Protein backbone atom coordinates (compact mmCIF):
# COMPACT_ATOMS: atom_id res chain seq x y z
CA UNK A 1 0.00 0.00 0.00
CA UNK A 2 2.00 3.04 -1.12
CA UNK A 3 1.11 5.69 1.12
CA UNK A 4 2.00 9.57 0.23
CA UNK A 5 1.15 12.44 2.95
CA UNK A 6 1.35 15.79 2.88
CA UNK A 7 2.35 18.75 5.02
CA UNK A 8 2.98 22.11 5.48
CA UNK A 9 -0.04 23.95 4.34
CA UNK A 10 -0.82 27.53 6.46
CA UNK A 11 -2.57 30.76 5.67
CA UNK A 12 0.04 33.08 4.00
CA UNK A 13 0.33 36.78 3.23
CA UNK A 14 0.38 37.43 -0.33
CA UNK A 15 3.89 37.26 -1.13
CA UNK A 16 5.63 35.62 1.37
CA UNK A 17 6.80 31.99 0.95
CA UNK A 18 5.91 27.61 2.09
CA UNK A 19 7.12 25.08 1.81
CA UNK A 20 5.37 21.63 1.58
CA UNK A 21 6.58 18.30 2.24
CA UNK A 22 5.38 14.73 1.21
CA UNK A 23 6.43 11.78 3.11
CA UNK A 24 5.95 8.33 0.57
CA UNK A 25 6.22 4.83 2.22
CA UNK A 26 5.85 1.74 0.61
CA UNK A 27 7.47 1.82 -2.95
CA UNK A 28 10.85 2.15 -3.81
CA UNK A 29 11.18 6.16 -4.21
CA UNK A 30 14.21 6.01 -5.93
CA UNK A 31 13.04 4.50 -8.87
CA UNK A 32 9.57 7.15 -9.40
CA UNK A 33 9.19 10.45 -10.39
CA UNK A 34 6.98 12.38 -8.13
CA UNK A 35 4.38 15.08 -8.77
CA UNK A 36 2.22 17.98 -6.83
CA UNK A 37 -0.91 18.59 -8.67
CA UNK A 38 -2.81 21.68 -7.17
CA UNK A 39 -7.06 21.98 -6.72
CA UNK A 40 -8.66 25.17 -6.81
CA UNK A 41 -11.99 25.99 -5.13
CA UNK A 42 -13.40 25.85 -8.57
CA UNK A 43 -12.59 22.43 -7.98
CA UNK A 44 -10.31 22.47 -11.05
CA UNK A 45 -7.41 20.40 -11.01
CA UNK A 46 -4.06 21.69 -11.96
CA UNK A 47 -0.60 20.66 -12.87
CA UNK A 48 2.06 22.13 -10.67
CA UNK A 49 5.66 20.19 -11.24
CA UNK A 50 7.17 16.76 -11.56
CA UNK A 51 10.31 15.59 -10.70
CA UNK A 52 13.04 12.80 -11.91
CA UNK A 53 13.12 9.62 -9.96
CA UNK A 54 16.79 10.83 -9.44
CA UNK A 55 16.45 14.91 -8.93
CA UNK A 56 18.68 15.90 -12.45
CA UNK A 57 15.01 16.65 -14.57
CA UNK A 58 12.55 19.07 -13.52
CA UNK A 59 9.77 20.80 -15.46
CA UNK A 60 6.87 23.56 -14.75
CA UNK A 61 4.21 25.32 -15.86
CA UNK A 62 4.58 29.21 -17.47
CA UNK A 63 2.92 29.88 -14.27
CA UNK A 64 5.00 28.50 -11.20
CA UNK A 65 8.23 29.45 -13.15
CA UNK A 66 10.80 31.48 -11.07
CA UNK A 67 8.19 30.95 -7.98
CA UNK A 68 8.35 27.34 -6.82
CA UNK A 69 10.72 24.67 -6.71
CA UNK A 70 10.23 20.71 -6.82
CA UNK A 71 12.46 19.20 -4.35
CA UNK A 72 13.01 15.70 -3.41
CA UNK A 73 15.69 13.69 -0.55
CA UNK A 74 15.36 10.22 -1.33
CA UNK A 75 17.59 9.58 1.46
CA UNK A 76 14.55 10.70 3.69
CA UNK A 77 11.45 9.89 1.24
CA UNK A 78 10.23 12.86 1.11
CA UNK A 79 9.21 15.39 -1.57
CA UNK A 80 9.21 19.16 -1.61
CA UNK A 81 8.17 22.48 -3.10
CA UNK A 82 9.25 25.80 -2.02
CA UNK A 83 7.08 27.93 -2.96
CA UNK A 84 7.98 32.08 -3.22
CA UNK A 85 5.92 35.02 -4.66
CA UNK A 86 2.75 34.03 -3.08
CA UNK A 87 -0.38 35.32 -4.73
CA UNK A 88 -3.77 34.99 -4.29
CA UNK A 89 -4.60 32.59 -7.25
CA UNK A 90 -2.97 30.46 -5.88
CA UNK A 91 -4.80 29.12 -3.26
CA UNK A 92 -5.39 25.65 -2.81
CA UNK A 93 -5.46 21.64 -1.78
CA UNK A 94 -2.17 20.65 -2.81
CA UNK A 95 -1.85 16.87 -3.73
CA UNK A 96 1.54 14.49 -4.16
CA UNK A 97 0.64 12.01 -6.59
CA UNK A 98 3.89 9.38 -7.80
CA UNK A 99 4.61 9.27 -11.54
CA UNK A 100 4.17 6.24 -13.46
CA UNK A 101 8.01 5.23 -14.75
CA UNK A 102 7.15 1.48 -15.60
CA UNK A 103 3.82 1.38 -16.87
CA UNK A 104 3.55 5.64 -17.92
CA UNK A 105 -0.24 5.34 -17.53
CA UNK A 106 -2.06 8.21 -15.38
CA UNK A 107 -1.69 9.26 -11.83
CA UNK A 108 -2.21 6.54 -10.12
CA UNK A 109 -1.14 6.99 -6.34
CA UNK A 110 -2.57 10.64 -4.55
CA UNK A 111 -1.99 11.68 -0.89
CA UNK A 112 -4.58 13.52 0.94
CA UNK A 113 -3.81 16.84 0.20
CA UNK A 114 -2.93 20.03 2.48
CA UNK A 115 -4.63 23.17 2.09
CA UNK A 116 -2.69 26.23 1.47
CA UNK A 117 -4.86 30.36 1.93
CA UNK A 118 -2.94 32.90 0.64
CA UNK A 119 -4.44 35.95 2.27
CA UNK A 120 -3.46 38.68 4.47
CA UNK A 121 -6.95 39.04 6.19
CA UNK A 122 -7.04 39.40 9.87
CA UNK A 123 -8.63 36.83 12.31
CA UNK A 124 -11.79 37.92 12.42
CA UNK A 125 -14.45 36.46 14.42
CA UNK A 126 -18.69 35.83 12.95
CA UNK A 127 -21.46 38.01 13.86
CA UNK A 128 -24.23 35.30 15.13
CA UNK A 129 -27.59 36.61 13.54
CA UNK A 130 -31.05 34.85 14.78
CA UNK A 131 -33.25 34.74 12.03
CA UNK A 132 -37.07 34.66 13.51
CA UNK A 133 -39.30 34.21 10.62
CA UNK A 134 -41.82 37.14 10.16
CA UNK A 135 -48.84 25.98 9.71
CA UNK A 136 -47.07 22.82 9.22
CA UNK A 137 -43.32 23.93 9.87
CA UNK A 138 -41.70 27.22 10.92
CA UNK A 139 -38.45 27.96 8.72
CA UNK A 140 -36.00 29.65 11.43
CA UNK A 141 -32.23 30.85 10.14
CA UNK A 142 -29.13 31.95 11.31
CA UNK A 143 -26.64 34.26 9.65
CA UNK A 144 -23.04 33.68 10.47
CA UNK A 145 -21.16 36.97 8.84
CA UNK A 146 -17.77 38.76 9.02
CA UNK A 147 -15.39 36.42 9.50
CA UNK A 148 -11.65 34.87 8.98
CA UNK A 149 -10.82 32.31 8.46
CA UNK A 150 -12.41 28.97 7.48
CA UNK A 151 -13.96 26.83 8.99
CA UNK A 152 -16.85 27.95 11.35
CA UNK A 153 -19.02 25.15 13.00
CA UNK A 154 -22.47 25.91 13.25
CA UNK A 155 -24.95 23.28 15.09
CA UNK A 156 -29.06 24.14 15.42
CA UNK A 157 -29.11 23.08 19.92
CA UNK A 158 -25.75 21.50 19.75
CA UNK A 159 -26.48 18.63 17.08
CA UNK A 160 -29.70 17.46 18.80
CA UNK A 161 -31.81 19.03 15.81
CA UNK A 162 -30.31 17.73 12.88
CA UNK A 163 -32.82 17.02 10.58
CA UNK A 164 -34.30 19.32 8.06
CA UNK A 165 -31.57 21.73 8.66
CA UNK A 166 -29.96 23.86 5.89
CA UNK A 167 -25.72 24.84 6.32
CA UNK A 168 -25.05 26.92 3.00
CA UNK A 169 -21.92 26.53 1.90
CA UNK A 170 -19.55 29.91 2.88
CA UNK A 171 -18.68 33.14 0.33
CA UNK A 172 -15.54 34.97 0.16
CA UNK A 173 -16.63 39.15 0.53
CA UNK A 174 -13.83 41.91 0.43
CA UNK A 175 -11.36 39.20 2.05
CA UNK A 176 -14.07 38.21 4.80
CA UNK A 177 -16.70 35.22 4.92
CA UNK A 178 -20.59 35.17 5.14
CA UNK A 179 -22.51 31.64 5.56
CA UNK A 180 -26.18 30.91 7.25
CA UNK A 181 -28.54 28.29 7.70
CA UNK A 182 -32.36 27.48 7.73
CA UNK A 183 -34.11 24.73 9.94
CA UNK A 184 -37.43 23.63 9.64
CA UNK A 185 -39.42 22.48 13.06
CA UNK A 186 -42.77 22.53 13.37
CA UNK A 187 -45.43 24.66 14.90
CA UNK A 188 -45.99 23.09 18.19
CA UNK A 189 -42.11 22.75 18.35
CA UNK A 190 -41.57 26.84 18.62
CA UNK A 191 -41.78 28.41 20.64
CA UNK A 192 -42.84 25.71 23.37
CA UNK A 193 -39.08 24.30 22.46
CA UNK A 194 -35.91 26.55 21.88
CA UNK A 195 -34.09 26.78 18.96
CA UNK A 196 -30.87 28.21 19.54
CA UNK A 197 -27.78 28.22 16.51
CA UNK A 198 -24.19 27.16 18.05
CA UNK A 199 -21.11 29.14 16.55
CA UNK A 200 -17.48 28.40 17.20
CA UNK A 201 -14.51 30.22 15.33
CA UNK A 202 -11.34 27.90 16.40
CA UNK A 203 -9.47 30.28 14.95
CA UNK A 204 -10.80 33.44 17.25
CA UNK A 205 -11.45 30.90 20.21
CA UNK A 206 -14.79 31.99 19.23
CA UNK A 207 -18.21 29.70 20.33
CA UNK A 208 -21.62 31.75 20.29
CA UNK A 209 -25.18 30.41 21.25
CA UNK A 210 -27.80 32.18 19.51
CA UNK A 211 -31.33 31.60 20.97
CA UNK A 212 -33.73 32.48 18.26
CA UNK A 213 -36.80 34.48 19.83
CA UNK A 214 -40.16 35.19 18.37
CA UNK B 1 -0.29 22.62 -24.20
CA UNK B 2 -3.41 20.46 -25.51
CA UNK B 3 -6.35 21.74 -24.08
CA UNK B 4 -8.92 19.48 -22.56
CA UNK B 5 -13.09 19.95 -23.44
CA UNK B 6 -15.01 17.88 -21.55
CA UNK B 7 -19.12 18.50 -22.26
CA UNK B 8 -21.12 18.58 -21.14
CA UNK B 9 -20.45 19.69 -17.32
CA UNK B 10 -23.21 18.27 -15.54
CA UNK B 11 -25.25 14.96 -16.73
CA UNK B 12 -28.72 14.08 -14.95
CA UNK B 13 -28.95 10.25 -15.02
CA UNK B 14 -31.56 7.89 -13.64
CA UNK B 15 -29.83 4.57 -11.76
CA UNK B 16 -29.74 1.84 -14.50
CA UNK B 17 -29.57 3.57 -17.55
CA UNK B 18 -26.39 4.10 -20.11
CA UNK B 19 -25.01 7.45 -20.11
CA UNK B 20 -21.78 8.90 -21.82
CA UNK B 21 -19.54 11.67 -21.55
CA UNK B 22 -17.14 12.98 -24.02
CA UNK B 23 -13.48 14.58 -23.83
CA UNK B 24 -11.47 16.17 -26.34
CA UNK B 25 -7.92 16.73 -26.88
CA UNK B 26 -6.89 20.50 -28.83
CA UNK B 27 -3.93 18.33 -30.72
CA UNK B 28 -3.16 14.04 -30.37
CA UNK B 29 -2.15 12.48 -27.33
CA UNK B 30 -1.31 9.59 -29.11
CA UNK B 31 1.92 8.63 -28.28
CA UNK B 32 3.78 6.17 -30.53
CA UNK B 33 6.81 4.42 -28.58
CA UNK B 34 4.59 3.07 -25.89
CA UNK B 35 2.17 2.79 -28.88
CA UNK B 36 -1.16 3.90 -26.70
CA UNK B 37 -2.86 6.89 -26.37
CA UNK B 38 -2.43 8.79 -23.58
CA UNK B 39 -5.72 9.84 -22.08
CA UNK B 40 -6.47 9.34 -18.87
CA UNK B 41 -10.13 9.11 -16.60
CA UNK B 42 -10.15 10.15 -13.32
CA UNK B 43 -13.06 10.55 -10.65
CA UNK B 44 -13.59 11.83 -7.93
CA UNK B 45 -15.64 12.23 -5.17
CA UNK B 46 -15.90 14.87 -2.67
CA UNK B 47 -13.24 14.81 -0.02
CA UNK B 48 -11.62 12.73 -2.11
CA UNK B 49 -8.48 13.24 -4.48
CA UNK B 50 -8.95 11.47 -8.19
CA UNK B 51 -8.68 7.79 -8.90
CA UNK B 52 -8.14 6.28 -11.96
CA UNK B 53 -10.71 4.85 -13.83
CA UNK B 54 -9.57 3.85 -16.92
CA UNK B 55 -5.83 4.83 -18.60
CA UNK B 56 -4.35 4.98 -22.32
CA UNK B 57 -8.04 5.78 -23.46
CA UNK B 58 -9.27 2.30 -22.82
CA UNK B 59 -7.80 0.08 -20.32
CA UNK B 60 -9.31 0.12 -17.10
CA UNK B 61 -7.56 0.08 -13.47
CA UNK B 62 -7.70 -3.04 -11.60
CA UNK B 63 -10.83 -2.66 -9.93
CA UNK B 64 -12.88 -0.31 -11.33
CA UNK B 65 -16.50 -1.99 -12.56
CA UNK B 66 -17.29 -3.20 -16.20
CA UNK B 67 -20.04 -1.12 -17.09
CA UNK B 68 -17.26 1.76 -17.27
CA UNK B 69 -15.47 2.04 -20.75
CA UNK B 70 -13.04 4.06 -22.53
CA UNK B 71 -13.50 4.39 -26.03
CA UNK B 72 -11.59 6.73 -28.86
CA UNK B 73 -8.81 7.70 -30.42
CA UNK B 74 -6.47 10.92 -31.67
CA UNK B 75 -8.50 13.91 -30.27
CA UNK B 76 -11.76 13.08 -30.02
CA UNK B 77 -12.36 10.44 -26.84
CA UNK B 78 -15.65 9.34 -24.40
CA UNK B 79 -16.12 7.85 -21.39
CA UNK B 80 -19.45 5.28 -21.06
CA UNK B 81 -20.82 3.93 -18.03
CA UNK B 82 -23.50 1.07 -18.61
CA UNK B 83 -25.65 1.31 -16.03
CA UNK B 84 -25.38 4.12 -13.94
CA UNK B 85 -25.59 3.53 -9.90
CA UNK B 86 -25.55 5.73 -7.48
CA UNK B 87 -21.98 5.05 -6.25
CA UNK B 88 -21.06 7.21 -9.70
CA UNK B 89 -22.40 10.26 -9.12
CA UNK B 90 -18.99 11.97 -8.96
CA UNK B 91 -17.16 14.29 -11.25
CA UNK B 92 -15.19 12.49 -13.78
CA UNK B 93 -11.90 14.30 -15.71
CA UNK B 94 -10.18 13.32 -18.25
CA UNK B 95 -6.63 14.54 -18.41
CA UNK B 96 -4.00 14.76 -20.94
CA UNK B 97 -0.91 12.17 -19.92
CA UNK B 98 0.98 12.87 -23.42
CA UNK B 99 2.91 16.07 -23.30
CA UNK B 100 3.76 18.75 -20.18
CA UNK B 101 1.67 21.28 -19.24
CA UNK B 102 -0.51 18.34 -18.07
CA UNK B 103 -3.94 19.45 -18.58
CA UNK B 104 -6.66 18.19 -17.17
CA UNK B 105 -10.66 18.62 -18.14
CA UNK B 106 -13.25 20.74 -16.48
CA UNK B 107 -14.97 17.73 -14.84
CA UNK B 108 -18.58 16.23 -16.15
CA UNK B 109 -20.49 16.13 -12.83
CA UNK B 110 -23.14 13.09 -12.67
CA UNK B 111 -26.47 14.58 -10.94
CA UNK B 112 -29.48 12.28 -10.17
CA UNK B 113 -32.78 12.82 -11.66
CA UNK B 114 -35.95 13.09 -9.18
CA UNK B 115 -39.47 14.70 -9.96
CA UNK B 116 -39.64 18.67 -10.17
CA UNK B 117 -40.21 19.80 -6.88
CA UNK B 118 -41.19 23.82 -6.49
CA UNK B 119 -39.36 26.04 -3.55
CA UNK B 120 -40.11 26.28 -0.40
CA UNK B 121 -39.37 29.64 -0.03
CA UNK B 122 -38.90 32.08 3.13
CA UNK B 123 -38.24 35.80 3.97
CA UNK B 124 -36.69 37.12 7.20
CA UNK B 125 -36.51 40.47 8.53
CA UNK B 126 -32.98 42.09 10.30
CA UNK B 127 -32.28 40.87 13.68
CA UNK B 128 -32.06 43.51 15.97
CA UNK B 129 -28.06 42.62 16.66
CA UNK B 130 -27.78 44.25 13.32
CA UNK B 131 -29.58 47.17 13.36
CA UNK B 132 -27.71 47.79 16.25
CA UNK B 133 -24.54 47.44 14.56
CA UNK B 134 -25.53 50.05 11.75
CA UNK B 135 -26.50 47.32 8.93
CA UNK B 136 -29.37 45.58 7.96
CA UNK B 137 -29.34 42.25 5.88
CA UNK B 138 -32.90 40.43 4.42
CA UNK B 139 -32.63 37.00 4.01
CA UNK B 140 -34.59 34.44 2.12
CA UNK B 141 -34.25 30.66 1.76
CA UNK B 142 -35.71 28.87 -1.16
CA UNK B 143 -35.47 25.15 0.43
CA UNK B 144 -36.15 22.35 -1.05
CA UNK B 145 -36.57 22.35 -4.85
CA UNK B 146 -35.19 20.43 -8.07
CA UNK B 147 -34.41 21.12 -10.88
CA UNK B 148 -31.51 23.26 -9.66
CA UNK B 149 -32.70 26.45 -12.43
CA UNK B 150 -34.05 28.95 -10.10
CA UNK B 151 -34.01 32.47 -10.34
CA UNK B 152 -34.03 34.71 -7.29
CA UNK B 153 -34.96 38.45 -7.15
CA UNK B 154 -35.14 41.47 -4.48
CA UNK B 155 -37.74 44.60 -4.89
CA UNK B 156 -37.71 47.56 -2.43
CA UNK B 157 -40.76 49.51 -2.75
CA UNK B 158 -41.55 47.77 -5.86
CA UNK B 159 -38.40 48.32 -7.90
CA UNK B 160 -36.26 45.73 -8.71
CA UNK B 161 -32.80 45.54 -6.29
CA UNK B 162 -29.32 44.44 -7.80
CA UNK B 163 -26.24 45.57 -5.70
CA UNK B 164 -26.21 43.69 -2.26
CA UNK B 165 -27.40 40.32 -2.79
CA UNK B 166 -25.50 37.03 -2.29
CA UNK B 167 -26.52 34.13 -2.89
CA UNK B 168 -25.10 29.69 -1.65
CA UNK B 169 -26.47 27.22 -3.18
CA UNK B 170 -26.34 23.75 -1.84
CA UNK B 171 -25.34 20.47 -3.68
CA UNK B 172 -28.28 17.39 -4.49
CA UNK B 173 -29.37 16.30 -0.94
CA UNK B 174 -28.18 13.13 -0.29
CA UNK B 175 -31.32 12.04 1.25
CA UNK B 176 -34.20 12.98 -1.24
CA UNK B 177 -32.06 14.83 -4.47
CA UNK B 178 -32.62 18.13 -4.01
CA UNK B 179 -31.15 21.75 -4.12
CA UNK B 180 -31.79 24.79 -1.55
CA UNK B 181 -30.51 28.30 -2.06
CA UNK B 182 -29.95 31.59 0.27
CA UNK B 183 -30.43 34.84 -0.90
CA UNK B 184 -29.59 37.79 1.23
CA UNK B 185 -29.80 41.15 0.32
CA UNK B 186 -27.68 43.59 2.90
CA UNK B 187 -28.23 47.39 3.41
CA UNK B 188 -27.69 50.16 5.90
CA UNK B 189 -30.02 50.81 8.55
CA UNK B 190 -30.37 53.67 6.65
CA UNK B 191 -31.44 52.60 3.41
CA UNK B 192 -33.43 50.37 5.54
CA UNK B 193 -35.43 53.09 7.42
CA UNK B 194 -35.68 54.81 4.10
CA UNK B 195 -38.58 52.02 3.13
CA UNK B 196 -41.29 49.57 3.35
CA UNK B 197 -41.53 46.50 1.62
CA UNK B 198 -39.09 43.95 0.49
CA UNK B 199 -39.77 41.21 -2.12
CA UNK B 200 -38.02 38.10 -2.31
CA UNK B 201 -39.18 36.67 -5.63
CA UNK B 202 -38.21 33.07 -7.71
CA UNK B 203 -39.15 31.80 -10.77
CA UNK B 204 -38.58 28.29 -11.08
CA UNK B 205 -39.47 25.41 -14.01
CA UNK B 206 -42.74 24.08 -11.53
CA UNK B 207 -44.54 27.41 -11.57
CA UNK B 208 -45.46 30.16 -14.41
CA UNK B 209 -44.88 33.10 -12.30
CA UNK B 210 -42.70 33.66 -9.64
CA UNK B 211 -43.09 32.64 -5.85
CA UNK B 212 -43.11 35.75 -4.34
CA UNK B 213 -42.25 35.94 -0.73
CA UNK B 214 -42.43 39.47 1.61
CA UNK B 215 -42.89 42.24 3.87
CA UNK B 216 -43.48 45.46 5.23
CA UNK B 217 -40.98 46.91 7.56
CA UNK C 1 19.86 5.74 -13.38
CA UNK C 2 17.42 9.02 -13.83
CA UNK C 3 15.30 8.99 -16.63
CA UNK C 4 13.19 11.78 -18.09
CA UNK C 5 9.79 12.25 -17.47
CA UNK C 6 7.27 10.76 -20.72
CA UNK C 7 5.73 13.70 -20.48
CA UNK C 8 8.76 15.85 -21.18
Amino acid sequence: EVQLVESGGDLVKPGGSLKLSCAASGFSFSSYGMSWVRQTPDKRLEWVATISNGGGYTYYPDSVKGRFTISRDNAKNTLYLQMSSLKSEDSAMYYCARRERYDENGFAYWGQGTLVTVSAAKTTAPSVYPLAPVGSSVTLGCLVKGYFPEPVTLTWNSGSLSSGVHTFPAVLQSDLYTLSSSVTVTSSTWPSQSITCNVAHPASSTKVDKKIEP
Amino acid sequence: DIVMTQSPSSLTVTAGEKVTMSCTSSQSLFNSGKQKNYLTWYQQKPGQPPKVLIYWASTRESGVPDRFTGSGSGTDFTLTISSVQAEDLAVYYCQNDYSNPLTFGGGTKLELKRADAAPTVSIFPPSSEQLTSGGASVVCFLNNFYPKDINVKWKIDGSERQNGVLNSWTDQDSKDSTYSMSSTLTLTKDEYERHNSYTCEATHKTSTSPIVKSFNR
Amino acid sequence: YDVPDYAS
